[PDB]
RNA sequence: CGACUCUUAGCGGUGGAUCACUCGGCUCGUGCGUCGAUGAAGAACGCAGCUAGCUGCGAGAAUUAAUGUGAAUUGCAGGACACAUUGAUCAUCGACACUUCGAACGCACUUGCGGCCCCGGGUUCCUCCCGGGGCUACGCCUGUCUGAGCGUCGCU
RNA sequence: CGAUCCUUCUGACCUUUUGGGUUUUAAGCAGGAGGUGUCAGAAAAGUUACCACAGGGAUAACUGGCUUGUGGCGGCCAAGCGUUCAUAGCGACGUCGCUUUUUGAUCCUUCGAUGUCGGCUCUUCCUAUCAUUGUGAAGCAGAAUUCACCAAGCGUUGGAUUGUUCACCCACUAAUAGGGAACGUGAGCUGGGUUUAGACCGUCGUGAGACAGGUUAGUUUUACCCUACUGAUGAUGUGUUGUUGCCAUGGUAAUCCUGCUCAGUACGAGAGGAACCGCAGGUUCAGACAUUUGGUGUAUGUGCUUGGCUGAGGAGCCAAUGGGG
RNA sequence: UUAAUUAAAACAAAGCAUCGCGAAGGCCCGCGGCGGGUGUUGACGCGAUGUGAUUUCUGCCCAGUGCUCUGAAUGUCAAAGUGAAGAAAUUCAAUGAAGCGCGGGUAAACGGCGGGAGUAACUAUGACUCUCUUAAGGUAGCCAAAUGCCUCGUCAUCUAAUUAGUGACGCGCAUGAAUGGAUGAACGAGAUUCCCACUGUCCCUACCUACUAUCCAGCGAAACCACAGCCAAGGGAACGGGCUUGGCGGAAUCAGCGGGGAAAGAAGACCCUGUUGAGCUUGACUCUAGUCUGGCACGGUGAAGAGACAUGUUUUUUCACUGAC
RNA sequence: GGGCAGGGCGCCCUGGAAUGGGUUCGCCCCGAGAGAGGGGCCCGUGCCUUGGAAAGCGUCGCGGUUCCGGCGGCGUCCGGUGAGCUCUCGCUGGCCCUUGAAAAUCCGGGGGAGAGGGUGUAAAUCUCGCGCCGGGCCGUACCCAUAUCCGCAGCAGGUCUCCAAGGUGAACAGCCUCUGGCAUGUUGGAACAAUGUAGGUAAGGGAAGUCGGCAAGCCGGAUCCGUAACUUCGGGAUAAGGAU
RNA sequence: GCGGGCCCGGGUGGAGCCGCCGCAGGUGCAGAUCUUGGUGGUAGUAGCAAAUAUUCAAACGAGAACUUUGAAGGCCGAAGUGGAGAAGGGUUCCAUGUGAACAGCAGUUGAACAUGGGUCAGUCGGUCCUGAGAGAUGGGCGAGCGCCGUUCCGAAGGGACGG
RNA sequence: AUGCCUGGGCAGGGCGAAGCCAGAGGAAACUCUGGUGGAGGUCCGUAGCGGUCCUGACGUGCAAAUCGGUCGUCCGACCUGGGUAUAGGGGCGAAAGACUAAUCGAACCAUCUAGUAGCUGGUUCCCUCCGAAGUUUCCCUCAGGAUAGCUGGCGCUCUCGC
RNA sequence: GACGUCGGCUACCCACCCGACCCGUCUUGAAACACGGACCAAGGAGUCUAACACGUGCGCGAGUCGGGGGCUCGCACGAAA
RNA sequence: CUAAGGCUAAAUACCGGCACGAGACCGAUAGUCAACAAGUACCGUAAGGGAAAGUUGAAAAGAACUUUGAAGAGAGAGUUCA
RNA sequence: CGCGACCUCAGAUCAGACGUGGCGACCCGCUGAAUUUAAGCAUAUUAGUCAGCGGAGGAGAAGAAACUAACCAGGAUUCCCUCAGUAACGGCGAGUGAACAGGGAAGAGCCCAGCGCCGAAUCCCCGCCCCGCGGCGGGGCGCGGGACAUGUGGCGUACGGAA
């Protein structure tokens, strides 16, 4: 009853897509995600799971405009200017 | 070991009180100018039955006497109390039953239910199914009254504070055996999740002090001191004389 | 001599072991040492003629502009180009642009309901309706405006 | 009769107490004491049947091993029992042995598991012989009887009670003799009670809990592998096949009782009461077979019927074999 | 009610009886807050227990452990405060809260409720009598019970036979009165005894049907595997497939089969060791939340009175106000 | 939408009743106004009518090689029933130491703060009958279960609801049949050996087997008689036992 | 060569390798119920046995017991093996084509594979309201992320008619 | 597992309580007879819920708990969907140490952590030479260590068939 | 004795006689009815740092030393010397 | 020495980020989990867990064409030093 | 019964700016154990360590004595050697454990309140003109506002200062 039984009537779900980090972790009860934890501010992350920590980086996703702070700080920051003409 | 029962309940959420299908709070009428000075005049529109509650109540709509409007009110319905009635609130308010005034005017001797321990606090006193106070008598200097409870201790009271002539209605409720573990667990299913109680005897020793061994004994003197933590505190809580 | 079984050898089967390669790791050392309300990290969804994944990009979506170089990209067609022309591809990238969630900001998270101004259709401001554009989150600093006090006061 | 550390006492015109000086205090040196009895010196109450882990056959509860105290069985001497008489049958006081079908002692094998009592079924083996075959002996006149010998071929039952081994009773009978095979036999069966977890009672413990003190409910997994066994094709030789046969080898099988005659005879004072050969048959077991009797029966053979369905008659079908002769 | 070995006599239940609490309260949660649950509540209520329908009762004991009551008539009693001598650190003295001692109550609180002799005109039992002892020494009831070692108790019935069943006796290892006793209509997938009918449980097995098992076409695993598998005896590490001495042995297989491989499974659940643990209990060793009490600060104003020191200080007791809270 | 059957009224008017009356399956009502007459209101999901016969269906016959959502004749009728099954509405009762939800939204009523034009017009229409414009965003397929979900799978397991034909029958019991669904549930063929799993039958005995009546078997529906001990007087009880 | 091991011959292979003197090491396997991967006996064996049942003819097709059609016999027997939903799945729905792999035999068949198509709302529901409940501001606590609480130590309505 | 909110569902039969009607008896109190009525934590029994017995089938199964027959209940302490609240020395428990995602006498994931073990198991090439002990005493020591003993290696000081 | 005859100790297969129980481990005792073990390939377990003690080799020697820092190089060889 | 006030680079650390150089290091069961569409596939409701997987050939010159078979598959022929 | 100053206190989608989050190898401020050792174990040890919270930079922190020393004295902070496994702590057991001086790398010192002197001699915001504006400044002109006397600016701070 306990096993094979029990197992046919998983019907309803708890856990839904969240928002902020897009993992299927966001409890509709508690309005808490638990992987990053949406309603609250700041993400959540602890030291106890490096593999965890690492899977959701700085460097892991695009970077779309950390990349071109790198590149603009390699060439001077400069801003307001153009090169040369022909 | 685990949490025995009683220290659960403080916490909640599962035996906290039903109260969706009770009408609401049952108070007296605010203090006010013209119950302080004179009386105010409500009629008794309607009685019901409160869930959870063994006495009737009762609404009752008086004018309030600033706005144009017509305030209700749950009073605790003494016996005797019909519809369309006339109730008087106040110090000049006439000694009959259902009507609300100061046990200072009120004579000695006077029967009186859902008293003010202290003045404005609505009633508190004596207002459970039928019980009753009693005013022995009156003091006019520091304005103090004895007044004897239900539970036969004498208090004394302020004279300000005011109470409900006449005894509360519904009496003799306890007189009929319940008869069945139905008519109990629908008695308690709108009060709170209180009624199955297993003996700490049957139960285990690590949910209840009184719990394990071979022989469903307590093996330890059921009085305990009151001073006591919580989770050994169990059965007589400081009982002075425990015999028949 | 049969069939079956045991050993050895040749060849042929499953297997990918060993060796030789390595646009990958590990360690040490040097310089720099830079995120974000002018919207960060991350996530979602889309973008190619044929395009699933990776990578790249954001309705200007396999990239726009400019500079440098100088005849390609390529799996196939289409081809723009006259490579005596800013001119194919690449690198640099300083200009432009950068969908939706996300500190995430009108209220909530369903992609639902709104308010204050302007414009166009509708009107001939005529309030509806439709579409577009800008504001509307919290705390706090300076200053400005409007306010409350049987707080302290001076005149009438 | 007592180490470290700590405390306490005694002694020095004893040392330091920190920049110098004085005085209390404190820290030092030496000699005793306070104590560690688990006495080369931890500061220390229980339960677990709710249990867990690393190990042990160094170590227990099974079997099997050495021994036989104990249990069982058998001899040697002979004071006596036996009406007389030690040895018909017994046998004290002593003494010598056999058996592991009882309990004991040891821990030798097994704790990276050998399934822990009974009962049912089944096969074989032992004699320390209950009865049957052949005989010896008497305190054997017959009958009855116990003692002893070759002797395990064939038998050693049905039940009330108890889980029982054991134990007692009822009835029959020739007799209801004693045992072994890992205290035979759980991938053979049952689970009745030992022996998980739930509970009840009595005693013990303050308590959790304990009880060779009682009661109730409590999952018995797997063979298709090798060998053994029961059967079945087969196999090397005889040139090939067929025929009718021989035989070495193995297995082996029959057992017991009743009635009539002998015979109311032998014997015996009497009561009682045989035996041999013959005749009729029965108990158990073994090998077959269906003429009869009985059983099965889906020839789904033939009737009879309930509900429904082919319109009805007829003929049928469905209802896991519709039911019933 | 223990999903997945225990559906019960267990739990629960109405009924019965106790205990705390009148709200700055009783019980309880909470690291924390003018926090929270009971409480949208008020003794006919909430919270904590014990027994568990109805009837009949609820005997005695406060000695022990608990619980509770008051009490400057008070032994111990920490911090703080006061006085003392000293150069001071200081030690001493007085004072001294709660709790422990001291005195009552409470057993429908935990619980408990004896042992020797003598004695009635046959014996026997024994009314009755004496002594020692506790806080009483088991009262009414009940029983060889679910409770009794002896025990398969004694008697009667139930059977041909009964360690079982039922009815009486009390000598009760160790029954017993809300740790409730006795009884009890109805009911119970609760545990037992007997009788009627019934039947393959059996005597004693037999036959029939369906689906497998069998063979074939197709598809096709798994556990296990030191090497592999014929026995008697011997020794061995104490029960050998291998070794020794013998018996002997013959390709490849099919359907059964459960004697053996001390067959497969899980680094044995039992027992012991470990200076390995965990659940639970307390009169084990250290502590801790919580709780009670004392001292300091928040903490003020007014009015009287008293003790002590001393010849102004402290202790201050009581009564009033609110401006803190 | 309009009208009418048919229900309900704790709605009104005349009148005052014992010789009590009216009335239900039961109840219940009446000088605080019953019976008897005349009226009023609510639901009218039912009947007629617009919709609406134009369309749909059952038939007979044609145009069209083919495409072709075609063309036409007729019918779609008259009655009675039932503790019959389901749904809905309305009265009436019984039970509670159970009293059986909130809010959005809409409407009615007490008042006249206020408006109107002044003798042909106006303010208002909780708008009376018409006429004009708009209603944005998201899901819309399929399975919903012996194959579309969860159990490692096309798993004899589990998963919340609606519709509910005929016969026998007390019945939504079991069995047979109609509309609808399917190929017997991860394969077929040939024989019917032993063990089995699931069904049965057995002469005579009837628990002698076994720890134990384990299992199986016996009785079984309805009608008519009859029914003890005990008891809490309610039950036991379908007691037991007989006939059809 | 006692031995650890080593030198030649032959075949495959196609691009690096070794001898001596010294240095350094993650330096030699038969076991650890060793880790990973592969392969055997078992073995063409156990098995493809829960819910009564299929048969004949034709069509396509190379190929038919499983597909389709027609006929016959059956079962689910209206609480069904029927017709629609909610949760859940997310293209499993439809048409065409294939038989590489899966449907524990097969398949011309499928929920398999490859191509293309499919969900049309003012009236059906979400959207609106509140229930048990969750959770901000004010306030309090907290070293701090935050927590306590939903009316509690709040200047809490930015609304409306008339003038 | 429990509390709350909002919805759904539960054939056919037996017993025949309160209340009411009629008849008969009585002097009254009232009592008997025949009906109506359908109450019950009422009984048989379907759906539903649960799982006693066969300790049946299976037990590398259909299934990491299923199937058959027989079973208890089926108007109330009944069953159930969705939402919601209680989170680990905590919750919840009509109390079985039962449930808390096939785990519950203390859930799951990650880290401390390569936690410790006097206890198991294993421990990789050749040849040559030498080659043991289970004994002493001490230790909360008895499956272990220390100490002597047994052993190996490195040598060194000397004598000599010189 | 020399065109189907020689030698091949070792390794391929077969036959005979004798001997011969399966490896590792715990153990006084293992072939054990003690435990792990179907087979094969790859990986696989006494390392490193620090503190000591002893012995050996080298340099200097009542002395010995490079720790740290500085001077030469832009580091190929060098983070050396 | 002058507390209960305050500012300040240098020699100092850097397993993260950008760009480089080097090795007595491992060479696809080794080296980071990841040499390849690696925190990817996949598993669990979730916190989280987490792989396996390199090599034709110098150049695709990747086997035209005939033939058996429905096809998978072959037999010839051809490319290549192979 | 009003108006006008000031002190306390609110509303703004008032004008102009600022903080929120992420990474987190290094750093700063808190909280913070148990495996382990002591052959047990409770003080100790692991250990101001893991885990948890908050806050920045290219470095952070610290930093120029209320210092070290007792010498014939040295003279900010930070890092290396040494002091030193030392003094010292500890069931004085296991174990724990600095600092001074010395030699080097580097080396840089300073500023307020108060006390006092100067006509608030000071600072912020808005308007106009000129330069320049892609890290919004400088000067001039404004009876234009505000802040400030409950104290801004210059001199001045322990090494003395002011007149
Ligand atoms: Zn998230």
């Amino acid at each position: 009853t306990k096993g094979t039984s029990s197992f046919g009537k998983r019907r309803n779900k708890t856990h839904t897509l969240c928002r902020r980090c897009g993992s299927k972790a966001y409890h509709l009860q508690k309005s808490t995600c638990g992987k990053c934890g949406y309603p609250a501010k700041r993400k959540r992350k602890y030291n106890w799971s490096a593999k965890a920590k690492r899977r959701n980086t700085t460097g892991t996703g695009r970077m779309r405009h950390l990349k071109i702070v790198y590149r603009r700080f390699r060439h001077g920051f400069r801003e307001g200017t153009t090169p040369k003409p022909k | 070991g685990r949490v025995i029962r009683g220290q659960r309940k403080g916490a909640g959420s599962v035996f906290r009180a039903h109260v969706k299908h009770r009408k609401g709070a049952a108070r007296l009428r605010a203090v006010d100018f013209a119950e302080r000075h004179g009386y105010i005049k409500g009629i008794v529109k309607d009685i019901i039955h409160d869930p959870g509650r063994g006495a009737p109540l009762a609404k009752v709509v008086f004018r309030d006497p600033y706005r144009f409007k017509k305030r209700t009110e749950l009073f605790i319905a003494a016996e005797g109390i019909h519809t369309g009635q006339f109730v008087y609130c106040g110090k000049k308010a006439q000694l009959n039953i259902g009507n609300v005034l100061p046990v200072g005017t009120m004579p000695e001797g006077t029967i009186v239910c859902c008293l003010e321990e202290k003045p404005g606090d609505r009633g508190k006193l004596a207002r459970a199914s039928g019980n009753y106070a009693t005013v022995i008598s009156h003091n006019p200097e520091t304005k103090k009254t004895r007044v004897k409870l239900p539970s036969g201790s004498k208090k004394v009271i302020s004279s300000a504070n005011r109470a409900v002539v006449g005894v509360v209605a519904g009496g003799g409720r306890i007189d009929k055996p319940i008869l069945k573990a139905g008519r109990a667990y629908h008695k308690y299913k709108a009060k709170r999740n209180c009624w199955p109680r297993v003996r700490g005897v049957a139960m285990n020793p690590v949910e209840h002090p009184f719990g394990g061994g071979n022989h469903q004994h307590i093996g330890k003197p059921s009085t305990i001191r009151r001073d006591a933590p919580a989770g050994r505190k169990v059965g007589l809580i400081a009982a002075r004389r425990t015999g028949r």
